[PDB]
């Protein structure tokens, strides 16, 4: 059922390949997460080598060969262009939430009924973030901890013709430090637009997925099956963390997760112990619009690839 | 692995009768040239190489003996009238391979073979009462 | 035909590492089981570590010396059959002095024989008498005596002049292997429990503070009874080492009749 | 190389996966069982060059020596087989009633199945229509030549029409298996099968019972069977449409085959 | 490093066999649970026929390919000289247990910390017994929504690890009930969610309508399994699970 | 190079059936998006079945005119293209009476005539 | 409803409908069908039991009413919700698509020439 010089994939076999994609992008960028995750070369081909962490770069610069994962590659370029902030974590989320969707997808349940989860999830997840955000005084010695944040992801916890630390020897370090310093101006900026700023180490993620899994269903049976995807999909933020840290993804998302108090309480993946921390206590600052983006962001992404029935070629 | 035949062959329709015509207009073209009293004599050699010349159509199919299913209906019918007669064996193989030849590009463009049927039934009939009247 | 040089001893370290490797989660409570396919489709799932090599049909003539000695091991004594193999296995994994370094046989033999004598004698100052009435002398087990030994030798081996002392301290490291697998069978972190564990030995008593093979973490050998007798290890290290030095000794496997 | 065959574990038996519709393949070999025998049905029926065992040749048109001279190997056309047997006892004609009947049932579940219906209420359908059409059966010795056939289906759709829920789907089925029995007698005749089921709908429409196809070559129209003396036994078709729902029910609720050894 | 005339699977691999081999068990037997499951014919080669939804004759009499599969087949054995049923939904359990243990593996996580949470489940799972041989119990899976419903309100003593071993065992006691969806032909996921989601201020059971598909109370209607059936179960699923996944490596003792 | 007798009629079908059953989903509020492979590699993840058709290459002649007669609806009405383009396709997705059962076209052609005129009086 | 209301006026009609054009007439009612065949399958509720009990409210109920909720997927009444579509739309709508399907029956033979 096809014309000469084409393709056609009918069955469901096409979602399974944009699945692929994105598990396979989501592996690639999980290494690169936080300040303890690892570094990405860039070669331009031409002999200039770039190393750096953030997701946009590894994203916009570098040149995809799957078709389906260069499209998420675009979204991020569209979530740097609003927050600066949060690409990486934006695939994650995006690859767990497909991977979760197709268990539940092989024992039947239409793609649809999963989205309509997501949906609901996402306006439950964005109300709890609402509770969680602190509305504090911007002082500069809470800029210092949101800074500190954002840097420590981009450089090696240590920040021509003078030493890196006279702020570089070479080019592509005057590069990274170059995308570092707007991605740290960036971060500054939307703590004083926005005021209000979150915890992070996967401390919101770790709260909203339990907020979302104490929720009945309230716009159809089985949509909480999407809700629990969302859940799950969340949880990703802590695990890589743990990983690249070097610790075990299980001890440390379980041990977070225990904690349970008569009181407000966020804990996070310390990356130098492994055990819970206090996010806000630490110094651990994330933005409100890096949160409240990652939610509308990976929910439209992960609901319009879940939508895709057929892979055509136009001509191809 | 599980299959129906499993060494059943099998054929049906069109396919089966029209394959059947043509093998017995091969019975035909074996007693074809003896027809008539200066018909053409046939060389017939046995398993011992034994030689056989007649131009006799009845003895010439009791040595063929031939192994395809729709050859052996003519030849048991060619057989029975040489017991009851001894003579007619020839005209009787010709003209069923012939009535055969004639319905064959009618079977091929969809005409069904019972309504064939019916117009060999009715047309010997006619042809009978000719005979006795004339 | 024949095979000689350092390809003799360089097989047998893989034949006998290969036999150690099978039986690396057979050991300790949590003994993790193993699928053995028969030609008639029939399969055990056992975990002894004896009736496994006993039915496994093996050609290398290195490993069918490594294996009827944890025979006759089994007869002399009832129980660890499965440490001797997996200790002179560890020993022999360590080829970064046969092969790289061109040390011959002769000088690391020297080493194992006289580490021997040393983890004898550190063995015999961890143990404890027994009240036999309610050898009588036992030694604490899940990994305590592997790594209490181990810290004797990585001090002694500070005060050996010459170049058998990297061999020396390799044995030591060996014998970490008893609580690395236990420790993995149990799921818990391998490097951050046994890291912990090595310097629980330096500062506190070397006669505790082994592996808890039902839990997994850290735990004192006096508060748990897992105390093993004596003469089962000295016969498992005597083996072990006497088991390494023999393939060791191995250069020239001929045939003839 | 991965990824090999799918739902094969079996001592290598042929499992066809879910895209493969096991189901279809085993109605697959009683369909072919029909052909074999939809052409001798009726008096018009073709004769067949059966080659006994003996290397004998045979010319027949009865049913039971076409199978029990063909070696049926199939197991799901075994049971069908098996009703024809079951049909021998208690009655002595009938038996290409159960192989066009039956093949009809399963060939029409197909229908059924592809639109993605239930095997399981599939069943219940044809064994509603089956107890249903004993209690028409009275109401019809009975007409033969197909005349039965007509009736039956048309007062069995009628039922499917006002009952609601899935097993009209079924039962509207089960209806229209028994036109194939018409359609059987109108083709080895010679004569558009579409025609005779449009004529012995418009003759029962009008309540004219017992109205049959005319048997002839260049007549397509139809006859009385009452009046030309065509006349079928009750405990035939009874035992008939009771053995043949048995053998297709049967088989729709069979969906693998698997080999075994003692 | 190997000897000629010997394979070995030192890796995860030979849990990936043994699992892909319960899965596919799974999928063969699911079909043949309750009235409304279909068939299942055993040719003897000799031409006989034989049809038997009872777990026990598809797997004692019946021939497997797979050498792993005919070890759950011996188990089936054994289950029913005991209890005389329960050996097709026995097969389901391990299947979809070891499934939801393969979910958690592949995150890294050790196989017998999974053992130590069934271990825990299963206690747990068999006082919920007492609470709901002269004693019998209800039927249609409402004894698995509710073990399940249980033993997620309920959190471990020995480590916290086992918290998803006993989320693996919630989870595949469901496969009883969402499989009766399948076979009725009813949606898995709907028919689940229904019997899940009552609840009342009372003890209430609640189980799956084969005929209509809508939650159903297995006491308004007449439909009680046996107290030693579902006891062996969860001894016998949990053992068998158990110790496939202690299977470290397949080795070939000259095969 | 030429089609000839059956297998014209029947690949037409099986054409305007391939076309409709692309859009099958792209019916309704919840419609399903679908994914266009470009030749430089590119993705349009469009959900609009004019835009879907326009974009694809065809080479039957018979989609062609499926083709053509909806763009010749949005000029005149920018609304309900796709229903007639799923109506086709399914209104020849009938194959059973066009072939297996040998009637002529003229005879299917006047059965969807007449029921032209009366789809026209019921609604 | 427009299309399962047309259906059952096609189906009921066609009973009296002596001849062969009767199996294509009623092929064409079934067909109509596919339309919300679609909306139920985009949302997700099964589509054999919602289109079965669909068709059996045009037959007793008015057939003015009784359609599909797309969004939900349950069946609801137009007059509860404003999906009320034009005639005209409709109308040729219901003729391109059979003047479509007449068009490519009437090809026999696909010819190469100017
Ligand atoms: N010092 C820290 N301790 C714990 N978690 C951190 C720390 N710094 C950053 N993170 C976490 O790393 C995640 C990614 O941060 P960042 O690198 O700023 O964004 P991106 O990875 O998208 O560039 C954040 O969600 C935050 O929770
Ligand atoms: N209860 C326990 N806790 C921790 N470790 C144990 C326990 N029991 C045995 N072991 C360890 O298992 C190892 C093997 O013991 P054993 O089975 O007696 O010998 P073998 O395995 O040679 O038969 C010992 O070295 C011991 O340290
Ligand atoms: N002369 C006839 N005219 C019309 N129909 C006939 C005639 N003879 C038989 N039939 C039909 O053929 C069918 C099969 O008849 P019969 O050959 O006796 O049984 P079977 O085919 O099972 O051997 C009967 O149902 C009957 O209606
Ligand atoms: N009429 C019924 N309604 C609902 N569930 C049923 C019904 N009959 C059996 N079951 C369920 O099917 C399961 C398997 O039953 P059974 O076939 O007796 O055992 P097995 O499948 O092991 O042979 C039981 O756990 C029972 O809950
Ligand atoms: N809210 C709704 N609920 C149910 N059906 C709808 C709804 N909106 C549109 N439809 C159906 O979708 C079909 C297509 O509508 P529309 O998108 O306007 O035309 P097209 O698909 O040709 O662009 C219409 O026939 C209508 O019946």
């Amino acid at each position: 059922t096809l014309n000469p010089k084409a393709e056609v994939a009918r069955a469901q076999a096409a979602l399974a390949v944009n699945i692929s994609a994105a598990r396979g992008l989501q592996d690639v960028l999980r290494t690169n997460l936080g300040p303890k995750g690892t570094m990405k070369m860039l070669v331009s081909g031409a002999g200039d080598i770039k190393l750096t962490k953030d997701g946009n770069v590894l994203l916009h610069e570098m040149q995809i060969q799957h078709p389906t994962a260069s499209l998420i590659a675009k979204v991020a370029t569209a979530q740097d262009d609003i927050t600066g902030d949060g690409t990486t974590s934006n695939v994650l989320i995006i690859g767990e939430l497909l991977k979760q969707a197709d268990l539940y997808i092989s024992e039947g349940l239409h793609p649809r009924i999963i989205t309509e989860g997501f949906e609901a999830a996402k306006e439950k997840a964005l109300q709890f973030l609402e509770e969680v955000k602190v509305s504090r005084e911007m002082d500069r010695e809470t800029l210092i901890d949101v800074a500190r944040t954002s840097l420590r992801t981009k450089v090696h916890a240590e920040l021509k013709h003078k030493s890196e630390t006279d702020t570089g020897p070479n080019k592509h370090t005057l590069t990274q430090i170059k995308d570092a310093v707007r991605d740290g101006l960036r971060a500054v900026k939307n703590a004083i637009d926005d005021g209000c700023v979150v915890p992070g180490a996967g401390a919101v993620e770790v709260a909203m997925a339990e907020a979302l899994i104490k929720h009945k269903p309230s716009v159809k049976g089985r949509a909480q099956l999407g809700v629990q995807a969302f859940a799950d999909a969340l949880l990703i933020i802590p695990k890589v963390l743990a990983q690249n840290s070097g610790f075990d993804l299980q001890e440390t998302l379980v041990k977070i997760q225990a904690e349970h108090s008569e009181s407000g309480q966020l804990v996070g993946v310390d990356l130098n112990t492994g055990e819970p921390m206090v996010a806000a206590e630490v110094g651990v600052w994330d933005n409100y619009c890096v949160k409240k983006q990652l939610l509308h962001s990976c929910t439209v992404i992960a609901t319009n690839i879940l939508l895709v029935d057929e892979i055509m070629r136009a001509g191809m | 692995v599980i299959l129906l035949k499993e060494g059943t062959d099998s054929s049906q329709g069109i396919p089966q009768l029209v394959s059947n015509i043509s093998a017995c207009q091969v019975i035909a073209e074996a007693v074809r040239t003896t027809l008539g009293p200066r018909g053409m004599d046939k060389l017939i050699v046995d398993g011992r190489g034994k030689a056989t010349i007649s131009n006799d159509g009845a003895t010439i199919l009791k040595l063929l003996d031939v192994v395809h299913p729709a050859a052996k209906t003519l030849v048991d019918i060619a057989k029975s009238q040489d017991a009851e007669v001894g003579d007619g064996t020839t005209s009787v193989t010709l003209l069923a391979a012939e009535f055969l030849k004639q319905v064959k590009p009618y079977v091929e463009e969809g005409l069904h073979p019972q309504i064939i049927i019916r117009a060999f039934r009715t047309a010997t009939q006619l042809a009978v009462n000719k005979i006795k009247e004339i | 035909k024949r095979e000689s040089g350092r390809k003799v001893q360089s097989g047998n370290i893989n034949a006998a590492k290969t036999i150690a490797d099978i039986i690396r989660t057979c050991l300790g409570p949590k003994s993790m089981m193993k699928m053995l396919l028969d030609p008639m489709g029939g399969i055990v799932m056992t975990n002894d570590g004896n009736a496994i090599l006993r039915e496994i049909q093996v050609q290398h003539p290195a490993a069918k010396s490594m294996i009827e000695i944890s025979r006759t091991q089994d007869e002399e004594v009832g129980d660890g059959t499965t440490s001797v193999i997996i200790l002179a296995g560890e020993m022999l994994s360590v080829a970064e002095h046969f092969l790289e370094q061109q040390m011959h046989p002769t000088v690391v033999i020297s080493a194992y024989r006289k580490a021997l004598d040393d983890m004898i004698s550190t063995l015999k100052k961890i143990s404890i008498p027994v009240d036999i009435s309610d050898d009588p002398q036992l030694v604490p087990g899940g990994g305590a005596s592997e790594m209490a030994v181990a810290h004797a030798l990585t001090e002694k081996s500070k005060a050996m002049t010459g170049v058998e002392q990297w061999p020396y301290r390799a044995v030591a490291q060996a014998l970490e292997v008893i609580p690395r697998t236990l420790i993995q069978n149990c799921g818990a972190s391998t490097i951050r429990l046994l890291t912990s564990l090595r310097a629980k030995h330096t500062q506190e008593n070397c006669e505790t503070w082994g592996v808890n093979g039902e839990t997994g973490t850290l735990v004192d050998m006096k508060e748990l009874g897992i105390w093993e007798p004596l003469a089962v290890k000295l016969q498992t290290y005597k083996t072990a080492v006497e088991t390494a030095v023999l393939l060791l000794r191995i250069d020239d496997i001929v045939s003839g009749h | 190389k991965a990824p090999g065959f799918a739902q094969m574990l079996k001592e290598g038996a042929k499992h066809f996966s879910g895209l493969e519709e096991a189901v279809y393949r085993n109605i697959q070999a009683c369909k072919e069982l029909a052909q074999t025998t939809r052409t001798a049905y009726g008096p018009n029926g073709m004769n067949k060059m059966v080659i006994n065992h003996l290397e004998k040749l045979f010319v027949t048109n009865d049913a039971a020596t076409i199978l029990r001279e063909l070696e049926v190997q199939h197991p799901a056309a075994k049971m069908i087989v098996m009703a024809s047997h079951m049909q021998e006892q208690e009655v002595g004609d009938g038996t290409n009633f159960v192989l066009v009947f039956a093949g009809a049932l399963l060939e029409l579940a197909e229908e059924l199945l592809r639109i993605g219906l239930s095997v399981s209420e599939v069943i219940e359908g044809y064994e509603i229509a089956c107890r249903k059409a004993h209690e028409i059966l009275p109401n019809l010795l009975v007409p033969g030549g197909g005349a039965t056939e007509i009736e039956l289906a048309k007062q069995i759709t009628s039922y499917g029409e006002t009952c609601p829920g899935l097993e009209q789907y079924a039962i509207k089925k089960f209806a229209e298996a028994f036109e194939a029995i018409p359609r059987a007698l109108a083709e080895n005749s010679g004569v558009k099968a579409n025609e005779v089921i449009s004529k012995l709908y418009a003759v029962h429409q009008e309540g004219n019972k017992n109205v049959g196809l005319d048997i002839e070559a260049e007549v397509p129209a139809v006859k009385d069977m009452l009046e030309a003396g065509i006349l079928d036994t009750y405990l035939g078709k009874y035992w008939a449409i009771k053995l043949a729902t048995n053998a297709a029910v049967t088989v729709l609720r069979v969906d693998q085959i698997i080999m075994a050894k003692p």
